[PDB]
């Protein structure tokens, strides 16, 4: 019943560990049993999922009874339950990727608004909650708006975003104006 | 050689430990006969870091070429062999004899497709330790062989109205197994280390690897005379023994030749929560115990 | 461990003729021999590799021969750009314990040029701060093989000085050289006459220039 | 083909450890090992260790088996060589180098043992002595010479130009000599006209770079 949340873009490290610490066959595959990846005794197998380009394993691990599905670039759809069969045996773990930004990249004024999106994976309730540098604090849903923004938000925004009772969290720079009156 | 009347024994061909043995056999075989000029192996756990075992030596070039081994009764042991001319190798054989030792197992070690083995005796066998789990490797067994030419220059030589002829004796096996309105397709690997994503092979002592993607291109029950395998042979690999890398000398020999029999196949099955009737077959193997398997499934030992 | 021989330690080519360089080594190493050229103040430049292959962007005119362990680089015609010391390098041994000669070096053959001597008693700042450093000069000449010996008030010294020689001169193919005598002021003052004697070829007798101190 | 730029020059007291770099640029890292090969003054090449640098694997010199070390960071594409506990003989010029060895990413490997790409090299001098700017005193003077005594520096090197770069001609710097006090001596030397000693004026420039000092000194008859 496990609950990994990802980050838009990032790497996750999935585990799965064997009783004995030996190298043994193993297999990931997702909910509708489509197979991401194993191994054919010392060789790496990588199945017909679309998250083949981007799915790895740490065969240096092999040898000690672990296993991990390692996903780099992280995508909304790779959100999904994957399950690890292990000696006749199956650890489940579900993956929740979220990925969050303002609504442009570009520099903003004093007094303008600032609105975070938050992208969801299908059937995810994430609350997320988003603090400035000055401590301005805003919470919501899939979208945060702040009407006005002050000199003093300009910098390193905090966002956490809580699912599953687990939190994740994005660090997003802003830029607001100084001007001279 | 000696039949057993009336005597009905249990096989599995998946838990038999002659295969466990001839596999610690062959990479004894292999550690003392082809030697890396640089071994690299992973060693971690403790303290947190991992760390990197490193063996160089002088690795002779030398040429490879299996010879047949057989296997007789350990000390306290009897070998069974199952006499069933078309045998799962999983269940019941009631046709079984006590032997003093196997037939000769020349050990090849390959990827996608088994070389130089034997043939099934009546029709196209196929094996797997559960059909319904798409991650379990199929062992095809081909009642017929087909020749496979390769030249260190860099390609293999299949006959392709051979090769389609045995396409289409696999595709009915597997939908004999999967059902008969199923349609058959077969696919490049989807992926995965190159030993295992190619079919490789050593021949002369060096290692091939070449694309199999045109023999598994192609759908059943909806060219060129010769089918020509890209080849390129490669001095860093990945090890099958163990999770290690090796490096070899490039080759010497501007004459390199082998010919070998394709006497079968190790695939696996998409599989997948799919509505459509079709299955999606691509080559497969890796884990040498399969190969052993392909040959041993018909023998146990017991204890006398 | 593969010892690497080379054959001169100096080849005197006149210049537009052939020059042939050789290299041994102590076992075989088959065709894992390669050549380097190298100027003074800079890197080596990979000539040959597997005994006769050419690298990129080397002349036709250079040219490796042999196996096993006797090679031979050949220069077909001396351009003025390849005067330069040369050196082998065997590469056969697994593990690798990669070995170079000791170098050839290829100068320029020109007529004999006998040196002018120059000599040079110490300044009186030098003096003034203890030491006394006395300067012999061979300016210009050819071949680079000279004696130069030191005589003070005739006795002949020894252990007192040291040489220095130049990369052979780009225009006229000649060398100078510097020998310097160093002496405490103290000693210096206990002694009148200081010469340099100079041995070469181009001289019928042997040359001295000298100053009495003061 | 790639260029590979070295690390600059290092003075060390002897039972240091120094560690060298040299940047890689213009091709793919990996399919290129790099070798480092060091040459003492006067003293011909030596062979001191080579990196497979896919492999992360590095051998080395019987002699310097030891205290050399040769790493590789493929995230900078940078070589660097490391040698311990130094001894007044290991002074040298250091020099990189390399050469490609295949599609190394994609298993060929050559595993080439000759040298086609070189850095412009690194010396490295190893000694008791500090350093310290030369004392620069006159050699006063058809043909006349004259010259500028360069003495009691450390370390090498030492450059020397006449007239600020204006006199070139009849010039001889000669290559410095290591006194028996661990500090380096040179003489430059022109030959000039004679019958300029009365009205051209001669000033030899010294410049030492590792204590920064910059000497001119006037030679007259
Ligand atoms: O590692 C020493 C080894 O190198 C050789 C030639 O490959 O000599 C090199 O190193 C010497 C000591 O540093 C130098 O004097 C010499 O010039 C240089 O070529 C071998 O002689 C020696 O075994
Ligand atoms: C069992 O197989 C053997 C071959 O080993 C054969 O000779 C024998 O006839 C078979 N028994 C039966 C019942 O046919
Ligand atoms: C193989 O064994 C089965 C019983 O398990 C037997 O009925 C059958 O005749 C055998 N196969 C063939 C084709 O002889
Ligand atoms: C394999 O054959 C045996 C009879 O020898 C049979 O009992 C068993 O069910 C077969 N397995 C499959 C999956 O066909
Ligand atoms: C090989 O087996 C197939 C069935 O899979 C059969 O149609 C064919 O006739 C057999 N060929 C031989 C040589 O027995
Ligand atoms: C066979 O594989 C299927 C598919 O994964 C699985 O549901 C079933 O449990 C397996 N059968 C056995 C006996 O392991
Ligand atoms: C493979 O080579 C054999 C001879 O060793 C030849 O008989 C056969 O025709 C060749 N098969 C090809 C090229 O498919
Ligand atoms: C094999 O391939 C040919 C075309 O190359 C195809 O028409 C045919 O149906 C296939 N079957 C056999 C047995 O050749
Ligand atoms: C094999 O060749 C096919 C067709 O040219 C190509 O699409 C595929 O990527 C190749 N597979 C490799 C390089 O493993
Ligand atoms: C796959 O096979 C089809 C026909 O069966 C052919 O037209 C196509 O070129 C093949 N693709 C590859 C990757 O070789
Ligand atoms: C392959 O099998 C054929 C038919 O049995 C035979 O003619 C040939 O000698 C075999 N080739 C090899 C390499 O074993
Ligand atoms: C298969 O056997 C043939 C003939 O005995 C041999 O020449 C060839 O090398 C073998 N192939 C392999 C991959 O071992």
């Amino acid at each position: 019943k496990k609950v990994v949340l990802g980050k838009k873009g990032d790497t996750v490290e999935l585990t799965c560990t064997a009783s004995q610490k030996k190298s043994i066959q193993f297999h990931w595959k997702n909910s509708n049993q489509i197979k991401i990846l194993g191994n054919q005794g010392s060789f790496l197998t990588k199945g017909p999922s679309k998250l083949n380009d981007r799915a790895d394993s740490r065969r240096s691990l092999w040898d000690q009874g672990n296993f991990p599905l390692i996903i780099k670039n992280l995508k909304i759809e790779d959100s999904d339950t994957y399950i690890c069969e292990v000696e006749d045996q199956k650890e489940e773990v579900q993956l929740l990727v979220f990925g969050l930004t303002a609504n442009s990249d570009t520099h903003l004024l004093q007094g303008q608004s600032l609105t975070l999106t938050l992208e969801s994976p299908p059937g995810s309730s994430p609350s997320v909650q988003c603090r400035s540098p000055r401590g301005k604090n805003i919470q919501g849903g899939k979208t945060l708006s702040v009407s006005q923004l002050e000199l003093q938000d300009s910098g390193t925004w905090t966002c956490t975003v809580l699912q599953n009772q687990k939190k994740v969290e994005f660090k997003i720079d802003i830029v607001v104006l100084a001007f001279q009156k | 050689e000696v039949v057993l009347v009336n005597v009905t024994e249990n096989f599995n061909m998946w838990k038999n430990d002659m295969v466990e043995q001839m596999h610690e056999d062959i990479i004894s075989l292999w550690d003392q006969s082809l030697k890396p000029c640089v071994k690299l192996c992973p060693l971690c756990v403790g303290a947190g870091s991992c760390n990197t075992s490193v063996i160089t030596q002088a690795c002779p070039k030398v040429s490879f070429e299996p010879i047949p081994i057989h296997y007789c009764a350990p000390a306290g042991f009897a070998i069974l062999k199952c006499n069933n001319k078309t045998f799962n190798g999983t269940g019941p054989c009631t046709n079984v004899s006590t032997v003093q030792c196997t037939h000769g197992i020349r050990p090849v070690v390959s990827s996608q497709l088994l070389l130089n083995g034997s043939l099934a005796e009546e029709e196209v066998v196929i094996r797997s330790v559960n059909f319904t789990d798409n991650a379990k490797t199929i062992i095809v067994q081909l009642n017929t062989s087909v020749e496979i030419n390769c030249t260190g220059a860099g390609h293999c030589n299949i006959a392709r109205a051979k090769w389609n002829n045995t396409l289409k004796q696999i595709a009915s096996k597997l939908r004999e197994q999967f059902g008969n309105n199923k349609t058959i397709i077969f696919k490049q690997s989807s992926g995965g280390d190159p030993e295992i994503v190619t079919h490789w092979f050593n021949c002369g002592g060096e290692f091939f690897y070449c694309n199999s993607t045109q023999l598994f291109n192609s759908t059943w029950f909806n060219g060129s005379d010769t089918i020509t395998l890209p080849c390129r042979i490669k001095q860093i690999i990945n090890m099958w023994q163990k999770v290690c890398k090796a490096m070899y000398a490039p080759p010497i020999s501007g004459q390199i030749r082998c010919s070998s029999n394709i006497t079968g196949l190790l695939l696996t099955r998409d599989g997948g929560n799919s509505n459509n009737e079709s299955e999606i077959f691509r080559p497969g193997g890796g884990d040498m115990r399969d190969n052993w398997r392909s040959e041993l499934y018909k023998y146990k030992v017991v204890k006398i | 461990d593969i010892v690497m021989t080379q054959s001169p330690a100096t080849l005197s080519v006149s210049p537009g003729e052939r020059a042939t360089l050789s290299c041994r080594a102590s076992e075989s190493v088959s065709s894992d021999l390669a050549w380097y050229q190298q100027k003074p103040g800079q890197a080596p430049r990979l000539l040959i590799y597997g005994a006769s292959t050419r690298a990129t962007g080397v002349p036709a005119r250079f040219s490796g021969s042999g196996s096993g362990a006797e090679f031979t680089l050949t220069i077909s015609s001396l351009q003025s750009e390849d005067f330069a010391v040369y050196y082998c390098q065997q590469y056969n041994n697994w593990p690798p314990r990669y070995t170079f000669g000791q170098g050839t070096r290829l100068e320029i053959k020109r007529t004999v040029a006998a040196p002018s001597v120059f000599i040079f008693p110490p300044s009186d700042e030098q003096l003034k701060s203890g030491t006394a450093s006395v300067v012999c000069l061979l300016n210009n000449f050819y071949p680079r093989e000279a004696k130069v010996q030191w005589k003070v008030d005739n006795a002949l010294q020894s252990g007192n000085s040291q040489e220095s020689v130049t990369e052979q001169d780009s225009k006229d193919s000649t060398y100078s050289l510097s020998s310097t005598l160093t002496l405490s002021k103290a000693d210096y003052e206990k002694h009148k006459v200081y010469a340099c004697e100079v041995t070469h070829q181009g001289l019928s007798s042997p040359v001295t220039k000298s100053f009495n101190r003061g | 083909e790639v260029q590979l730029v070295e690390s600059g020059a290092e003075v060390k007291k002897p039972g240091s450890s120094v560690k060298v770099s040299c940047k890689a640029s213009g091709d793919t890292f990996i399919r290129y090992s790099f070798t480092w090969v060091r040459q003492a003054p006067g003293q011909g090449l030596e062979w001191m260790g080579r990196i497979i640098t896919i492999l992360d694997v590095a051998h080395y010199a019987p002699h310097l088996q030891g205290r050399v070390t040769i790493t590789a960071d493929k995230s900078t594409s940078t070589v660097y060589l490391e040698l311990r506990n130094l001894r007044s003989d290991d002074t040298a010029v250091y020099f990189c180098a390399g050469v490609y060895e295949g599609e190394a990413d994609e298993g060929e490997y050559d595993n080439n043992g000759f040298l086609k790409h070189w850095g412009q090299g690194t010396l490295v001098t190893v000694s008791s002595a500090s350093t310290k700017g030369p004392s620069v005193f006159p050699l006063a003077p058809g043909t006349a010479a004259l010259g500028c005594l360069v003495k009691d520096y450390f370390p090498e090197p030492v450059t020397v130009s006449w007239n600020s770069g204006a006199l070139t001609s009849g010039v001889h710097t000669f290559p410095a000599v290591l006194q028996s006090s661990g500090l380096y001596s040179l003489s430059s030397v022109v030959t000039v006209p004679s019958s300029s000693l009365g009205t051209q004026t001669y000033i030899c420039n010294v410049n030492h770079k590792p204590s920064n000092t910059k000497v001119d000194k006037k030679v007259e008859p």
